[PDB]
RNA sequence: AGGUUGACCUCGGAUCAGGUAGGAGGACCCGCUGAACUUAAGCAUAUCAAUAAGCGGAGGAAAAGAAACCAACAGGGAUUGCCCUAGUAACGGCGAGUGAAGCGGCAACAGCUCAAAUUUGAAAGCUGGCUUCGGCCCGCGUUGUAAUUUGGAGAGGAUGCUUU
RNA sequence: AAAGCUCCUUCGACGAGUCGAGUAGUUUGGGAAUGCUGCUCAAAAUGGGAGGUAAAUUUCUUCUAAAGCUAAAUACCGGCCA
């Protein structure tokens, strides 16, 4: 860490102290992916298939249309990040079929 | 093979 | 309706090894 | 019964100062049990599995012919839970699984 | 275990095999009565988290009730004061159609204890729902130590005065700034924020 | 400004029994106090330092000993709360002046602590022996083990031969300077990213 | 005998064996539902008021409660309540008005349990019936009852001492 | 038989018609930053929530929801005793 200037203004302000590390804490070990549970989600994943706005998702990036498919992820999740992280995995699940084909 | 844990 | 006086009574057993392992102890702090 | 007797025999052996293991054989069993089933497979442990073809709900068998498939398990579905239930001391069994037999099978 | 493959497929509601399931489920619910006791769990893995177990005194109700908001029941659904620039058609019920669904199904049994409650299937009129309920009388559940809090007094009927998971979501008991007002009690934080209080020695 | 437009009247609260909850909860203390005799009636509690820059410069007493500190005390974590010391598992330390305070805090409980053993006729290890059982001891942890210097010293005396330098440009200058640079740490680094974009350009 | 004989699943019957619920009380408590008089010159925002009335559910307290918190500090550390924050931030026709929270001091303090794991070299768990009080039965349960684990971690190892 | 301490290559499961988004009613000091409910859409895996001015980008800080129990300090125009 960054030690700190002693004034009470400007960057890296505050009293001086000799930060410290620590090790991380298991409650923030949250959102890692585990082996067994993405070999799940993948099983899940072959068996159940896909809902049909992710259907329609992937005709979209298929013919090419990323910004309307974009748009209609968004309409479709709610948010932009959302939108843009299902697009994604949408170019995973077609980049997988493609090189299968 | 898939495992939950480390067992003994 | 209340409930007996056992099954009032009774503890988990993990909790039985932690009361066993760990009591509350008798202790005094010198001034 | 078996069980009672088994346990007795151990006792036996225990007060005569020898181990359970002395006395008691390596046991071979059908395996049941849907999680411990599903365990095993998912640890290649199972030669094979026969599944129930009337669990309600479904679900809790829809994904064992692809989790088979996937592991290299033979798998089978076959007709009775309470034909597999007949089996395993029970009314019923939703799938059960043989992961190793004796020498003479 | 198979549960987490439950729990991974129950995420996936709108895929072939569970459309298919939730629609000859809903068929066969609503063809039953609107309050009737189901025989097992319909979803096993999401009744083990809320807290079912496979022991004598857990009873499984399956209930649907019927979907929307609500309407005063004033004289030809009109009322005769100050314009409200609304109509009745638009009010909404503070409380949860899960919340109504515990309600009925703890007045139908009311020698049990009603635990939790979970969505199953819905369809345009109706929501269904299935309700855990455990008995206080039985004697497996009065000699289990993480069930037989509920054989006290304190926990009669939690489902009507909102100490369910439906009813915590309702009063808003949650910790930080967007529940100021809720947290402690509506109500008693009012009541507390109107007390005039006058000491002896002011 | 004081208004009465509510009926205030149904919720004016007097308090009358003012010495009348004092003297019962004097009583539930003399009550606690015998039934936990000889142990002192509270649990020791760390030294914190309050948050905001409005009250960082005071300490006082936290919640309890985080893990961190009982494990560099010797402590273990379940016998820790059963002789009288607090335990906080969301506290983390930061610095090691909180530990370091905290951990000779620990210390000089555990110097100052006596331990019965579970059975009188059994004696263990861990157990204070009979002869060094027997001596004067407190019964209120936070009077003796109290934040004693809650504040820094408002008076210090140096020599004049050790009067610092001072801020060269002075500490005005310094503070303003230090403003401009936290308001312009921005537009300096843009304009560098355009200089170094317009170098590697027309290199 | 196979047009027979059974096993499950689901749904029923019984003045079956054993239990439980209702009503009262409701000052205080947890919810739902919900006004108007009044105050704004009158008056559909507003105010009274998230009150009165109405309905449901507890206890000696109830409720809340061990952070998907506050913060931005040299960081505090479950909940509740008092003082202060503060008539402040903020909201508000044509304005009458409304109005918290962090920190800080204090009273009191207390922490934990599951689901998601295969016991698999042995359902080790439990309701009920009969007891000679040793146990024996009818069952529940493998669509999961015990032990183990709960993020503060834990599982596996290594290691040598302590504990009941 | 169980239990604690110390160190570690490795592993390290963590709750879904739920979160979230839009909309309507209601509510709040949070009529730019509040909560609740109904309807429609409807997730993810260092992910998610929050960081009281909308949107994007890059960081950072804090916790770990959608399961549950728990005394004390607090209230008391009802009941009983004083």
């Amino acid at each position: 860490p960054v030690e700190r200037t002693g004034l009470i203004r400007g960057l890296n302000k505050g009293h001086k102290t000799t930060r410290r590390v620590l090790k991380e804490r298991p409650s923030r070990r949250k959102g890692a992916q585990s082996k067994r549970t993405q070999f799940v989600r993948s099983l899940i994943r072959e068996v159940a298939g896909l809902a049909p706005y992710e259907r329609r998702v992937i005709e979209l990036l298929r013919n090419g249309k990323d910004k309307r498919a974009r748009k209609f992820s968004k309409k479709k999740l709610g948010t932009f990040g959302r939108a843009k992280r299902k697009c994604e995995e949408l170019q995973r699940i077609i980049a997988e079929s493609r090189r299968a084909h | 093979a898939v495992s939950v844990r480390k067992r003994a | 309706r209340r409930l007996s006086k056992e099954d009032a009574s009774r503890v988990l057993e993990k909790t039985k090894k932690r009361l066993t392992h760990f009591p509350q102890r008798k202790y005094a702090v010198k001034a | 019964q078996e069980k009672k007797e088994r346990l007795l025999r151990e006792a036996t052996a225990i007060k005569e100062g020898k181990k359970k293991e002395d006395v008691s054989k390596k046991p071979y069993t059908v395996k049941y049990g849907l999680n411990h089933v599903v365990g095993l497979i998912e640890n290649k442990k199972a030669s094979l599995v026969l599944i129930a073809n009337d669990v309600d709900p479904i679900e809790l068998v829809v994904f064992l012919p692809a989790l088979c498939r996937k592991m290299g398990i033979p798998y089978a579905i076959i007709k009775g839970k309470a034909r597999l239930g007949t089996l395993v001391h029970k009314k019923t069994a939703a799938v059960v699984a043989i992961t190793e037999v004796r020498s003479e099978d | 275990g198979a549960l987490k493959y439950l729990e991974e497929l129950s995420k996936k509601k709108q895929s072939d095999v569970v459309r298919f399931l939730l629609r000859v489920r809903c068929w066969e619910y609503r063809q039953l009565n609107v309050i009737h006791r189901a025989s097992r769990p319909s979803r096993p893995d999401k009744a083990r988290r809320l807290g079912y177990k496979a022991k004598q005194g857990y009873v499984i109700y399956r209930v649907r009730v019927r979907r929307g908001g609500r309407k005063r029941p004033v004289p030809k659904g009109a009322t005769y004061g100050k314009p409200t620039n609304q109509g009745v058609n638009q009010l909404k019920y503070q409380r949860s159609l899960r919340a109504t669904a515990e309600e009925r199904v703890g007045r139908r049994c009311s020698n049990l204890r009603v635990l939790n409650s979970y969505w199953v299937n819905q369809d345009s009129t109706y929501k269904y729902y299935e309700v855990i309920l455990v008995d206080p009388n039985h004697k497996a559940i009065r000699r289990d130590p993480r069930i037989n809090w509920i054989c006290n007094p304190v926990h009669k009927h939690r489902e009507c005065r909102g100490l369910t998971s439906t009813g915590k979501k309702s009063r808003g008991l949650n910790k930080g700034h967007r529940f100021n007002k809720t947290r402690a009690g509506r109500r008693k934080t009012w009541k507390r924020h109107n007390t005039l209080s006058l000491w002896r020695y002011r | 400004n004081n208004h009465f437009r509510k009926h205030w009247q149904r919720r004016v609260r007097c308090h009358f029994d003012q010495p009348g909850k004092k003297v019962t909860r004097r009583l539930a203390r003399r009550a606690k106090a015998a039934a936990l005799a000889p142990r002192p009636v509270d649990k020791l509690r760390p030294i914190v330092r309050c948050p905001t820059v409005k009250y960082n410069r005071r300490t006082r007493l936290g919640r309890g000993f985080t893990l961190e500190e009982l494990k560099a005390a010797g402590i273990p974590r379940l016998l820790a709360p059963t002789i009288g010391i607090a335990v906080d598992h969301r506290r983390k330390n930061l610095s090691e002046e909180s530990l370091a305070a905290n951990v000779q805090r620990l210390k000089d409980y555990k110097a100052r602590l006596i331990l019965f053993p579970r059975k009188s006729n059994k004696p263990k290890k861990a157990d204070t022996p009979k002869d060094q059982q027997t001596a004067e001891t407190t019964t209120s942890l936070r009077t003796s083990f109290g934040v004693e210097q809650p504040l820094a010293p408002g008076f210090t005396e140096i020599s004049k031969s050790e009067i610092p330098a001072g801020i060269e440009g002075g500490a005005y200058r310094a503070l303003r300077k230090a403003r401009s640079d936290a308001r312009l740490v921005g537009v300096r680094e843009k304009r560098a990213k355009e200089k170094a974009e317009a170098e590697a350009n027309k290199k």
